[PDB]
């Protein structure tokens, strides 16, 4: 299995979250970010591949968010800028199988994070 | 065109037009003076030899356009039916003698439904039914000649007709001259230096000699990676044999004069 | 003696009629296919290819209403050519590289039909499959490569996939056998994927490989070793001989 | 044949295989008026031969061939040798195609199995095989053999001669280094050592000995002046001797095995 | 994927799922709320699109157990065809740079019969059109970027419309640092002990 | 972007054309040369290949004008020699990329110049 | 092209005919014999392959006459040996491309000698 900690939730702007990863990654390529807020559904937000180091992005969230990795460390980092309320949630980090299917859609990953309250 | 021959697969590539000439009644037709010529697509709705290449290892019909074949009708109702041709035929290899080798590879034509009781094959005008024999530009062989042969094989099925086409195949020796046999012989005279060098510089000696076996030995084990591991000696083999003995005894020779002349 | 012309013209009564184009119980709940896989063996597993070649006898299970007879008490074996006219489910490995199925004599297919509609087809298979390497602790690794199993145009709300048989639905895979590697389990699993045209149904088979460290000893570390205690002889050779210390 | 009904009959060993298809298929097809049909085909067949290589450039085979229906189970179609079991499987006289093996001969049978589709008969030919041991003979035992005596020359070079007694030695460990490096190249990647990496290893530890002779009689002569001449007097003899023995219980191991 | 890219023949190797929307008002259908999702044997019974890849230098759908083809028929008339494809794809290389180049491979989509006064092609999606560029696993480089074209190129035969799909790649200069560069300073620097045998040492230096 | 620089041109006979390029031109090996006269349409000239030296003409002016590169300078040049009346025209230095179709068709190429004037 | 020029002519028994050949004798691998007189159509008589040595001869002088040829001096010779009265006609040196068709047929070749008239 792969086990996933977040960090970096709480009030505000900018602001950077981290999502370490542990296990036998190996299997799992892609790291997404997700968020849910109160009484919605869950949203993708972006994504990122081991050793790829490319990236995608939710429109509402292009050229307002990044995301980038440390391959050694084993973890993701994703960056946020122009905060404004919309954007509050807890905000979840989740890794995807090698051969599994399209990214947007949560049912994909398999893994989890603790989900990081994000507030302004 | 002979494409390639090959001795690690013991096998070589054909290319020709093959074609064949039989009555069928049924398509004698009248009113008409022409030979008609057809579309080559009726030959799916006409019957024709089961003819078939029996040491044929892969081969095809070439298909570019459209399928490379002919129909020519004639009015007494005679078919004229040919293909291009594509074959790459097994041929087992003798290469004890090689290079100096020559090799007889054989094409075996066969009609493989139909016993002789109803199928007969002959070669139309003889002798000169093969043609093209003098348009093949093998590098490492010339054709000394080619035989036309015609037989009845049989099995436990029935006996059935058989054509041969054979090739006398002579290799050129001048590309083993300059590559294989040339530098051995270059390397064996590089091993009578030592004979010039004073006795008392032990390291020049031994190194020469030790360099002369070492390349010598790797020339033997270079060679038969581009042909078949075949158990047995071919002639390249006891050539390199002889020269691995001469330019081994010139350091045996070395071993031989230093014992006599430091120690005894 | 009538027998024969009986289930001739059942059989064509069964066909007459029959559309390829819609699968069972088409704009109805989706048609359970279930699978088998009987691994006959597992050709080169390449690194440098990152792949594996494998052979294998591949089998679904699914009920079609529209085939179901009741004269014939038999399970009735049909020639292959019936495939052709029978609607069949459109299963396909989402990640292999080159394939084929076997047609030694004859195409190597398999239909039999049983009296409550039931079919079993049946293929052999020889697949060559993307396998990823983590070779970052090659040659002390142990790798982990699946076969993936999928619909190509049918959604779940169409097909549903299953493993006929639970975790006993493949066999042969505990007795094969492979130079560098051993197999040290193997795990079937059933899922579905989301892409913008749909979900899929999804099958998986998994095998975890560890390697055999022998043949890598034979190859690589005694030459090294060996070479590497030649170098200490110099430690021994009289330091004044130079021209041997730096040979 | 396409109207008619045939069997699917398929060979289970088969990774590749051509029905040969130039110049009309190359089928034959008779019907009897009794109504038996007789139907026969060309086939080229690869066929997945599993063989143990404990004795590498010694060993000998019975590569099998099995064959059977593949839809119809036991109870719908069998299959038996048409003239008895020995007297259904022909080899052509002149069919040995085959550069260093020859077949020793065939034996073959029938089975039953079990599978889960049901049961089925497997027809079955074992085509015994044996090695000629002749190409690697000459394409490694004797550039072993050679290597090993080429180290022991270097014992009649007088004790005081150390490039050229150095340079023996590493070029001759050199030497079976890379016939070690070689010889891999003729088998797959089997996960156990042959006879020839036995004949190989025992070579390379002559060849390594003979360089640890003249490290010590080099360390000798300088540490404690001689005497230490012994040493070369003896290891003179008693590597040839020592060589010679295991030839003569290597082979005789493996002619005998 | 793209399976590999390989400089000794000037190509790359790719895998994709190509999918192409049309309205064929012959195929419209009422009474039916549905998606027809029909087996793709009917693909062989209907008009589609002639696209061909021009610098594929060869290519093939996929078999096993069905041709991979998947058909589904749209109440107003719209068809959704689309095939798993293996293509291997010409890519002209700049070595200039070897192991710091930064490479352009493209794949160029267009009508092999139809001119423009016939039919069409857009991306489906604009930017959004291509998918899976996340998951390429290539160990020799990494794809910097990738974008979408769209334009009409002419010939003798008339004005032909066509897509193309492009990818920058730039190389993971890792591998040649231990297996060329590594060896090259090292021999280097074992060059210069010959600075430090003694002068009389002829054998040895020269060795 | 590839970049396109003309100069030579003028009342004129024999004439040089100098057209010098910049930028990532391996991807456009072949340059070429157009013209207009006022009034007309614009006629193809000639076309020259980078590093593969390979011309070809236009029958109105072959044997007349010749056309030639420089790879270290990056430069094409057309011989404006034999002129004739009929040639005046605002001329234009062109660029195609590898994959476009036929070579006598302007809107096959990309990037182009100022156009120099000739007259006579 | 190839040029060909032959020696041997004139009035008669036994005779040789030669034929050198210069240019670009790789793109003709094969050299063919032919001969004319009044009141008939052109013969062939035989055929040389360059590097090959196989030849071919019309019945009509099969083992009679034989060809032959020095790669080195890029010549060929026709030995005409146990002429007889009917064998008068001018006799040409000819060409045959590598893909031209059979050897009977003179129009296959393209570049032809001069000839030499040959009385018995
Ligand atoms: C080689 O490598 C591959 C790839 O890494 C390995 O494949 C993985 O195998 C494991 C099993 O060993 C798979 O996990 C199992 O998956 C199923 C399916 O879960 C999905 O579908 C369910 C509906 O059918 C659904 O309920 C699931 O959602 C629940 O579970 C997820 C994950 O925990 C959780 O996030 C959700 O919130 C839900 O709770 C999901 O969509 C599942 O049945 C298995 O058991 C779990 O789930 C059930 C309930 O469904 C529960 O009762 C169990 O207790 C348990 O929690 C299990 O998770 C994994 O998905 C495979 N990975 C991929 C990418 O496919 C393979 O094992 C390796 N092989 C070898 C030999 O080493
Ligand atoms: C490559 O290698 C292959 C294989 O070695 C060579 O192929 C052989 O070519 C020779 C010719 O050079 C072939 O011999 C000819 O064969 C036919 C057919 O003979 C058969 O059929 C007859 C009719 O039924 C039958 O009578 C024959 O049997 C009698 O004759 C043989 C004579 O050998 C005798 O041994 C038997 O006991 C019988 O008495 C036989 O089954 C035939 O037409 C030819 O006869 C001519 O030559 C003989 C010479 O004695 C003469 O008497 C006749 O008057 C006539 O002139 C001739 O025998 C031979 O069959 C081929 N073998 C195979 C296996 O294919 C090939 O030549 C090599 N090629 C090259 C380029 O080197
Ligand atoms: C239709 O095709 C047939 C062949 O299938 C042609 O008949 C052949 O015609 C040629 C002349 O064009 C004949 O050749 C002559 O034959 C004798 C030897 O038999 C010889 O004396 C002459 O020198 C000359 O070559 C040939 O015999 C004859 N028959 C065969 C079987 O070839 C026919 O002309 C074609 N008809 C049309 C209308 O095209
Ligand atoms: C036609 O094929 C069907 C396939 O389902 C055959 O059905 C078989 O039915 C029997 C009887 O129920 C099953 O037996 C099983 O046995 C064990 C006890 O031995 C028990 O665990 C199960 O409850 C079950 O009864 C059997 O699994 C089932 N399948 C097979 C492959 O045998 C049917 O017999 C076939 N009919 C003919 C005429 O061949
Ligand atoms: C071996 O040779 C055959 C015959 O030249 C190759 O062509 C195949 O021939 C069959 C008929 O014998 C074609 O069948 C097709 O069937 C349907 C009706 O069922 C009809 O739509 C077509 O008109 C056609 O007759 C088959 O298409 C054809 N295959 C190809 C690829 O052209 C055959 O492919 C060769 N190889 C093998 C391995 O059989
Ligand atoms: C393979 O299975 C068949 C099934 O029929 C076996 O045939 C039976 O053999 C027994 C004796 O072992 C006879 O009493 C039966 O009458 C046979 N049945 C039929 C229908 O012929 C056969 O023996 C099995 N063979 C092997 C080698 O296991």
């Amino acid at each position: 299995q792969v086990q996933l900690v977040e960090s970096g939730g709480g009030l505000v702007g900018s602001l950077r979250l981290s999502c370490a990863a542990s296990g036998h990654t190996f299997n799992y390529p892609i790291m997404g970010w997700f968020r849910q807020a109160p009484g919605k559904e869950r949203e993708f937000v972006g994504a990122i591949s081991w050793s790829g180091g490319s990236t995608s992005y939710a429109d509402s969230v292009k050229d307002r968010f990044t995301i980038s990795r440390d391959n050694a460390k084993n973890t993701v980092y994703l960056e946020m800028n122009n905060l404004k309320p919309e954007d509050t949630a807890v905000y979840y980090c989740a890794a995807k199988g090698r051969y599994s299917g399209g990214l947007y859609y949560p049912t994909n990953y398999d893994y989890w994070g603790q989900g990081t309250q994000v507030t302004v | 065109s002979i494409d390639m021959v090959s001795e690690v697969n013991m096998d070589y590539t054909l290319t020709m037009y093959f074609q064949q000439y039989w009555r069928d009644k049924r398509l004698a037709y009248s009113g008409i003076p022409l030979n008609l010529t057809l579309d080559n697509r009726v030959a799916d709705q006409l019957w024709v030899p089961d003819t078939y290449f029996l040491n044929d290892k892969k081969s095809f019909v070439h298909g570019v356009t459209v399928k490379n074949r002919m129909i020519r009708l004639h009015p007494d109702g005679t078919v004229l039916y040919g293909l291009r041709i594509t074959t790459t035929a097994a041929c087992m290899m003798d290469l004890r003698r090689y290079p100096l080798d020559e090799q007889n590879c054989t094409l075996e034509i066969e009609s493989y439904g139909y016993t002789t009781d109803d199928i007969e094959f002959y070669w139309r005008g003889g002798d000169k039914a093969v043609t093209g024999v003098e348009r093949i530009e093998l590098p490492q062989f010339s054709i000394v000649e080619h035989r036309l042969v015609s037989r009845n094989v049989v099995f436990a099925t029935g006996a059935y007709p058989r054509l041969s086409l054979s090739f006398r195949l002579k290799r050129n020796i001048g590309y083993f001259i300059l590559q294989t046999y040339m530098p051995s012989i270059l390397i064996t005279i590089l091993s009578w230096v030592s004979f010039w060098i004073n006795y008392d510089a032990s390291a020049a000696r031994v190194a020469l000699g030790i360099t002369t076996v070492l390349t010598m030995t790797t020339i033997n084990t270079h060679l038969r990676e581009t042909l078949p591991k075949i158990p047995y000696v071919k002639a390249i083999d006891m050539y390199l044999m002889g020269c691995f003995v001469f330019v081994f005894l010139a350091l045996l020779e070395y071993a031989f004069v230093n014992y006599i002349f430091f120690s005894q | 003696p009538g027998n024969m012309s009986f289930v001739k013209e059942t059989v064509d009564k069964l066909l007459k009629g029959y559309d390829i184009r819609l699968r069972p119980d088409f704009g109805g709940p989706p048609v359970c296919v279930g699978m088998n896989i009987d691994i006959a063996s597992i050709d080169m597993v390449s690194e440098v290819n990152m792949d594996y070649t494998l052979t294998m006898y591949f089998q679904q299970y699914w009920r079609d209403k529209r085939l179901a007879y009741s004269g014939i008490p038999l399970n009735l074996t049909l020639d292959n050519r019936v495939a052709d006219q029978l609607w069949v489910p459109d299963t396909y490995f989402l990640n292999d590289k080159k394939s084929f199925v076997h047609g030694v004599t004859v195409k190597n297919r398999m239909i039999r039909l049983h009296p409550d509609g039931t079919v079993l087809y049946g293929l052999r298979i020889t697949t060559t499959a993307a396998c990823m390497m983590d070779l970052r602790r090659y040659p002390l690794d142990e790798q982990n490569c699946t076969l993936e199993i999928e619909s190509y145009g049918y959604t779940t709300d169409d097909i549903e996939f299953y493993w006929r048989g639970g975790d006993k639905a493949v066999t042969g895979v505990e007795r094969i056998e492979l130079p560098q590697f051993s197999i040290v389990e193997h795990r079937l699993v059933s899922r579905n994927v989301v892409f913008a045209t749909g979900a899929y149904p999804r099958l998986s088979l998994s095998f975890r490989l560890k390697r055999n460290i022998g043949y890598f000893i034979l190859q690589t570390y005694m030459p090294s070793i060996l070479i590497t205690i030649l170098s200490w002889v110099s430690f021994w050779i009289n330091y004044d001989a130079s021209a041997a210390r730096v040979a | 044949a396409s109207k008619i009904w045939t069997p699917d009959t398929f060979f289970h060993n088969g990774k590749k295989s051509i029905a040969h298809n130039m110049t009309t298929p190359n089928k034959l097809l008779r019907l009897e008026d009794d109504g038996t049909l007789l139907y026969t085909m060309r086939l080229t067949i690869s066929a997945e031969c599993p063989m143990q290589l404990e004795d590498f450039p010694m060993d000998a085979h019975a590569c099998p061939l099995k064959f059977g229906s593949y839809a119809y189970p036991n109870s719908e179609v069998v299959y038996v040798w048409t003239n008895g079991s020995t007297k259904s499987v022909v080899v052509a006289e002149d069919g040995s195609r085959l550069n260093q093996y020859h077949l020793m001969g065939q034996t073959v049978g029938t089975e039953n199995i079990s599978t889960s589709t049901g049961e089925y008969t497997i027809m079955t030919a074992h085509f015994h095989l044996k090695r000629k041991i002749g190409y690697f003979v000459i394409q490694t035992y004797l550039p072993c053999i050679m290597t090993v005596i080429l180290s022991q020359v270097s014992f009649w070079l007088n004790r005081e001669s150390v490039p050229a007694r150095t340079v023996f030695g590493v070029t001759t460990v050199l030497t079976m280094t890379t016939l070690s490096i070689s010889a891999r190249n003729s088998l797959p990647k089997v996960a156990y050592a042959t006879a020839m990496d036995w004949f190989i290893a025992v070579c390379y530890a002559f060849v390594f000995s003979a360089l640890i002779e003249f490290a010590t009689v080099n360390y000798f002569t300088k540490s404690q002046p001689a005497s230490i001449s012994k040493i070369d007097k003896m290891s003179r003899i008693v590597f040839p001797v020592l060589f010679g023995t295991f030839n003569l219980v290597y082979w005789a191991t493996y002619l005998n095995r």
